[PDB]
Protein backbone atom coordinates (compact mmCIF):
# COMPACT_ATOMS: atom_id res chain seq x y z
CA UNK A 1 0.00 0.00 0.00
CA UNK A 2 1.06 3.39 -1.39
CA UNK A 3 2.07 5.33 1.72
CA UNK A 4 2.85 9.34 0.76
CA UNK A 5 3.29 12.99 2.38
CA UNK A 6 0.28 15.33 1.54
CA UNK A 7 0.95 19.31 1.31
CA UNK A 8 -1.27 21.90 3.70
CA UNK B 1 22.90 41.19 9.20
CA UNK B 2 22.13 37.40 8.02
CA UNK B 3 24.99 36.55 5.90
CA UNK B 4 27.66 37.66 8.66
CA UNK B 5 26.22 36.16 12.09
CA UNK B 6 25.49 32.22 9.88
CA UNK B 7 27.22 30.07 8.04
CA UNK B 8 24.26 28.73 5.38
CA UNK B 9 24.49 25.23 4.20
CA UNK B 10 22.52 23.40 1.62
CA UNK B 11 18.73 22.56 1.53
CA UNK B 12 16.97 20.40 3.63
CA UNK B 13 14.12 17.98 3.72
CA UNK B 14 7.89 23.85 -2.50
CA UNK B 15 9.73 24.97 0.64
CA UNK B 16 12.94 26.91 1.35
CA UNK B 17 14.58 25.42 4.63
CA UNK B 18 18.77 25.74 4.54
CA UNK B 19 20.94 23.83 6.85
CA UNK B 20 22.98 26.07 8.99
CA UNK B 21 25.30 27.09 11.68
CA UNK B 22 25.76 30.42 13.93
CA UNK B 23 29.06 31.40 13.48
CA UNK B 24 28.96 32.91 17.37
CA UNK B 25 28.95 29.26 18.99
CA UNK B 26 28.77 27.02 16.39
CA UNK B 27 25.39 25.81 16.80
CA UNK B 28 23.68 24.28 14.09
CA UNK B 29 20.23 25.73 13.07
CA UNK B 30 17.79 25.64 10.89
CA UNK B 31 17.33 28.84 8.64
CA UNK B 32 13.73 28.96 6.58
CA UNK B 33 12.75 31.37 4.29
CA UNK B 34 9.16 32.55 3.58
CA UNK B 35 8.23 34.76 0.55
CA UNK B 36 5.19 38.09 1.37
CA UNK B 37 3.36 37.15 -1.29
CA UNK B 38 2.52 33.78 -0.19
CA UNK B 39 1.99 34.79 3.65
CA UNK B 40 -1.80 34.42 4.71
CA UNK B 41 -2.34 35.75 7.63
CA UNK B 42 -0.59 38.25 9.54
CA UNK B 43 0.09 39.65 13.02
CA UNK B 44 1.48 42.33 15.07
CA UNK B 45 4.47 42.24 17.39
CA UNK B 46 4.40 44.19 20.53
CA UNK B 47 6.77 47.12 18.60
CA UNK B 48 3.94 46.96 16.10
CA UNK B 49 5.95 45.54 13.31
CA UNK B 50 4.04 43.92 10.72
CA UNK B 51 5.24 39.77 10.72
CA UNK B 52 3.83 36.92 9.43
CA UNK B 53 1.29 35.17 12.26
CA UNK B 54 3.80 32.50 12.31
CA UNK B 55 6.74 34.48 13.86
CA UNK B 56 3.84 35.83 16.45
CA UNK B 57 2.82 32.27 17.50
CA UNK B 58 6.79 31.05 17.40
CA UNK B 59 7.53 33.68 19.70
CA UNK B 60 4.56 32.80 22.16
CA UNK B 61 5.62 29.24 22.76
CA UNK B 62 9.24 29.81 22.85
CA UNK B 63 11.18 29.11 25.67
CA UNK B 64 12.60 26.36 28.26
CA UNK B 65 10.25 23.65 27.38
CA UNK B 66 11.96 22.04 24.47
CA UNK B 67 8.59 20.00 22.73
CA UNK B 68 7.87 22.62 20.19
CA UNK B 69 10.86 23.93 17.89
CA UNK B 70 12.63 27.42 18.95
CA UNK B 71 12.49 30.33 17.00
CA UNK B 72 15.95 31.86 17.94
CA UNK B 73 15.49 34.76 15.56
CA UNK B 74 14.30 36.51 12.29
CA UNK B 75 15.13 38.98 10.04
CA UNK B 76 13.05 40.96 7.45
CA UNK B 77 14.22 41.26 3.88
CA UNK B 78 12.71 43.50 1.13
CA UNK B 79 10.31 40.14 -0.47
CA UNK B 80 10.79 37.80 2.63
CA UNK B 81 11.35 36.87 6.18
CA UNK B 82 13.77 34.57 7.34
CA UNK B 83 13.00 32.46 10.28
CA UNK B 84 16.16 30.97 12.31
CA UNK B 85 15.17 27.71 13.94
CA UNK B 86 16.47 25.01 16.02
CA UNK B 87 17.81 21.85 14.48
CA UNK B 88 19.00 18.93 16.36
CA UNK B 89 21.56 16.78 14.95
CA UNK B 90 21.14 13.80 14.65
CA UNK B 91 17.33 14.01 13.46
CA UNK B 92 14.77 12.73 11.88
CA UNK B 93 11.08 13.71 11.29
CA UNK B 94 8.03 11.31 12.61
CA UNK B 95 7.23 11.14 8.96
CA UNK B 96 10.12 9.17 7.29
CA UNK B 97 10.70 7.32 10.82
CA UNK B 98 7.60 5.68 10.39
CA UNK B 99 8.07 4.81 6.61
CA UNK B 100 11.28 3.29 7.57
CA UNK B 101 9.91 1.52 10.83
CA UNK B 102 6.40 0.84 9.75
CA UNK B 103 4.32 0.55 12.50
CA UNK B 104 5.48 1.57 15.98
CA UNK B 105 5.54 -1.04 18.54
CA UNK B 106 2.42 0.21 20.96
CA UNK B 107 5.62 1.30 24.05
CA UNK B 108 7.25 3.62 21.39
CA UNK B 109 4.19 5.28 20.07
CA UNK B 110 2.65 5.58 23.68
CA UNK B 111 6.03 7.94 24.56
CA UNK B 112 5.91 9.65 21.03
CA UNK B 113 2.23 10.32 21.30
CA UNK B 114 2.94 11.50 25.24
CA UNK B 115 5.14 14.16 24.20
CA UNK B 116 3.43 15.32 21.64
CA UNK B 117 0.19 15.56 23.87
CA UNK B 118 2.38 17.76 26.09
CA UNK B 119 4.26 20.19 23.44
CA UNK B 120 -0.04 20.73 22.13
CA UNK B 121 -0.24 21.53 25.76
CA UNK B 122 2.33 23.71 25.97
CA UNK B 123 1.33 25.39 22.40
CA UNK B 124 -2.41 25.73 24.05
CA UNK B 125 -0.91 26.98 27.45
CA UNK B 126 0.22 30.02 25.13
CA UNK B 127 -2.55 31.38 23.22
CA UNK B 128 -1.29 29.08 20.21
CA UNK B 129 -2.97 26.27 17.85
CA UNK B 130 -1.10 24.90 15.68
CA UNK B 131 -3.87 23.43 13.21
CA UNK B 132 -1.50 21.07 11.31
CA UNK B 133 -0.36 18.40 13.86
CA UNK B 134 1.16 15.30 11.62
CA UNK B 135 3.72 12.95 11.71
CA UNK B 136 5.85 15.55 9.09
CA UNK B 137 5.64 17.87 11.43
CA UNK B 138 7.62 16.31 13.95
CA UNK B 139 11.02 16.13 14.89
CA UNK B 140 12.64 13.02 16.79
CA UNK B 141 15.97 14.50 18.37
CA UNK B 142 17.49 10.54 17.90
CA UNK B 143 20.08 10.97 20.72
CA UNK B 144 17.59 12.44 23.24
CA UNK B 145 14.59 10.58 22.80
CA UNK B 146 12.31 13.97 22.53
CA UNK B 147 10.26 14.91 19.84
CA UNK B 148 9.73 18.63 18.56
CA UNK B 149 6.76 20.39 17.06
CA UNK B 150 7.44 22.16 14.25
CA UNK B 151 5.93 24.47 11.67
CA UNK B 152 3.06 26.61 13.07
CA UNK B 153 2.40 28.22 9.26
CA UNK B 154 -0.78 26.97 9.68
CA UNK B 155 -1.11 28.05 13.10
CA UNK B 156 -3.60 30.62 14.71
CA UNK B 157 -4.49 32.46 17.88
CA UNK B 158 -6.28 29.77 19.93
CA UNK B 159 -9.85 30.90 20.23
CA UNK B 160 -12.77 29.83 22.06
CA UNK B 161 -15.35 30.59 19.29
CA UNK B 162 -15.79 28.65 15.79
CA UNK B 163 -12.96 28.76 13.12
CA UNK B 164 -14.26 29.22 9.39
CA UNK B 165 -11.09 28.98 7.80
CA UNK B 166 -8.66 26.30 7.63
CA UNK B 167 -4.67 25.65 5.78
CA UNK B 168 -3.59 22.46 7.46
CA UNK B 169 -3.67 18.81 5.93
CA UNK B 170 -7.01 17.77 5.11
CA UNK B 171 -6.28 14.38 5.38
CA UNK B 172 -5.68 15.20 9.40
CA UNK B 173 -9.21 18.03 9.39
CA UNK B 174 -11.85 16.54 11.21
CA UNK B 175 -15.37 15.72 9.40
CA UNK B 176 -17.10 19.29 10.64
CA UNK B 177 -14.53 21.10 8.54
CA UNK B 178 -14.86 18.48 5.33
CA UNK B 179 -18.95 19.15 5.93
CA UNK B 180 -19.59 22.74 7.12
CA UNK B 181 -16.18 24.07 6.95
CA UNK B 182 -16.16 25.03 10.60
CA UNK B 183 -14.87 24.20 13.61
CA UNK B 184 -13.43 24.60 17.11
CA UNK B 185 -9.66 24.40 17.93
CA UNK B 186 -9.16 21.94 20.86
CA UNK B 187 -11.61 19.22 19.82
CA UNK B 188 -9.90 19.69 15.97
CA UNK B 189 -6.51 19.14 17.62
CA UNK B 190 -8.09 15.83 19.45
CA UNK B 191 -9.20 14.76 16.05
CA UNK B 192 -5.90 14.71 14.11
CA UNK B 193 -4.35 13.47 16.83
CA UNK B 194 -6.37 10.72 16.47
CA UNK B 195 -5.23 10.33 13.04
CA UNK B 196 -1.89 10.54 14.10
CA UNK B 197 -1.88 7.95 16.65
CA UNK B 198 -3.58 5.44 14.37
CA UNK B 199 -0.57 6.16 12.11
CA UNK B 200 1.99 5.34 14.45
CA UNK B 201 0.04 1.91 15.39
CA UNK B 202 -0.62 0.98 12.00
CA UNK B 203 2.36 2.41 9.79
CA UNK B 204 -0.03 4.80 7.58
CA UNK B 205 -2.64 6.75 7.98
CA UNK B 206 -6.60 5.69 8.58
CA UNK B 207 -8.45 8.19 5.63
CA UNK B 208 -7.23 9.32 2.46
CA UNK B 209 -10.49 10.52 0.75
CA UNK B 210 -13.14 12.87 2.38
CA UNK B 211 -15.72 10.39 2.49
CA UNK B 212 -13.71 7.63 4.54
CA UNK B 213 -13.15 10.96 7.04
CA UNK B 214 -16.81 11.48 7.76
CA UNK B 215 -18.07 8.24 7.53
CA UNK B 216 -17.20 7.14 10.69
CA UNK B 217 -15.09 3.71 10.19
CA UNK B 218 -11.77 2.72 11.65
CA UNK B 219 -10.82 -0.18 10.44
CA UNK B 220 -7.38 -1.33 11.88
CA UNK B 221 -4.54 -2.82 9.78
CA UNK B 222 -2.17 -4.14 12.26
CA UNK B 223 -3.00 -5.40 14.99
CA UNK B 224 -3.27 -2.97 18.23
CA UNK B 225 -4.59 -3.24 21.58
CA UNK B 226 -8.33 -2.97 22.82
CA UNK B 227 -6.80 0.17 24.80
CA UNK B 228 -5.31 1.52 21.97
CA UNK B 229 -8.09 1.34 19.43
CA UNK B 230 -10.34 2.60 21.95
CA UNK B 231 -8.76 5.92 22.27
CA UNK B 232 -8.13 6.40 18.67
CA UNK B 233 -11.95 5.58 18.04
CA UNK B 234 -12.93 7.89 20.78
CA UNK B 235 -10.32 10.97 19.52
CA UNK B 236 -11.96 10.30 16.09
CA UNK B 237 -15.36 10.52 17.29
CA UNK B 238 -17.57 12.22 14.58
CA UNK B 239 -19.66 14.26 16.75
CA UNK B 240 -16.91 17.03 18.10
CA UNK B 241 -18.26 17.25 21.79
CA UNK B 242 -17.93 13.45 21.97
CA UNK B 243 -14.20 13.67 21.47
CA UNK B 244 -12.04 13.90 24.94
CA UNK B 245 -10.06 16.51 26.49
CA UNK B 246 -6.72 16.42 26.53
CA UNK B 247 -6.98 15.40 30.26
CA UNK B 248 -8.82 12.71 29.05
CA UNK B 249 -6.49 11.69 26.52
CA UNK B 250 -3.36 11.44 29.21
CA UNK B 251 -5.45 9.55 31.89
CA UNK B 252 -6.47 6.77 29.14
CA UNK B 253 -5.63 3.27 30.39
CA UNK B 254 -3.52 3.01 27.18
CA UNK B 255 -1.37 6.24 27.96
CA UNK B 256 0.21 5.12 31.52
CA UNK B 257 3.72 4.20 32.49
CA UNK B 258 5.01 5.93 29.59
CA UNK B 259 7.96 6.23 29.02
CA UNK B 260 10.96 8.78 29.63
CA UNK B 261 12.55 10.64 26.84
CA UNK B 262 16.05 8.98 27.59
CA UNK B 263 14.69 5.85 28.17
CA UNK B 264 12.82 5.86 24.56
CA UNK B 265 16.27 6.94 22.95
CA UNK B 266 18.20 3.74 24.72
CA UNK B 267 15.42 1.22 24.23
CA UNK B 268 14.16 1.72 20.86
CA UNK B 269 16.64 4.57 19.07
CA UNK B 270 20.15 3.81 20.16
N1 LIG C 1 12.21 16.78 6.86
C1 LIG C 1 12.82 17.70 7.70
C2 LIG C 1 14.19 17.62 7.98
C3 LIG C 1 14.79 18.53 8.83
C4 LIG C 1 14.05 19.55 9.44
C5 LIG C 1 14.71 20.44 10.41
N2 LIG C 1 15.90 20.11 10.92
N3 LIG C 1 16.16 21.08 11.79
N4 LIG C 1 15.26 22.05 11.93
C6 LIG C 1 14.29 21.71 11.08
C7 LIG C 1 13.06 22.52 10.97
C8 LIG C 1 12.51 23.08 12.12
C9 LIG C 1 11.38 23.87 12.06
C10 LIG C 1 10.76 24.12 10.84
C11 LIG C 1 9.50 24.95 10.78
O1 LIG C 1 9.06 25.41 11.87
O2 LIG C 1 8.96 25.12 9.66
C12 LIG C 1 11.30 23.56 9.69
C13 LIG C 1 12.44 22.77 9.75
C14 LIG C 1 12.69 19.64 9.16
C15 LIG C 1 12.08 18.73 8.30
Amino acid sequence: RKRRRHPS
Amino acid sequence: PLESQYQVGPLLGFGSVYSGIRVSDNLPVAIKHVEKDRISDWGELPNGTRVPMEVVLLKKVSSGFSGVIRLLDWFERPDSFVLILERPEPVQDLFDFITERGALQEELARSFFWQVLEAVRHCHNCGVLHRDIKDENILIDLNRGELKLIDFGSGALLKDTVYTDFDGTRVYSPPEWIRYHRYHGRSAAVWSLGILLYDMVCGDIPFEHDEEIIGGQVFFRQRVSSECQHLIRWCLALRPSDRPTFEEIQNHPWMQDVLLPQETAEIHLH
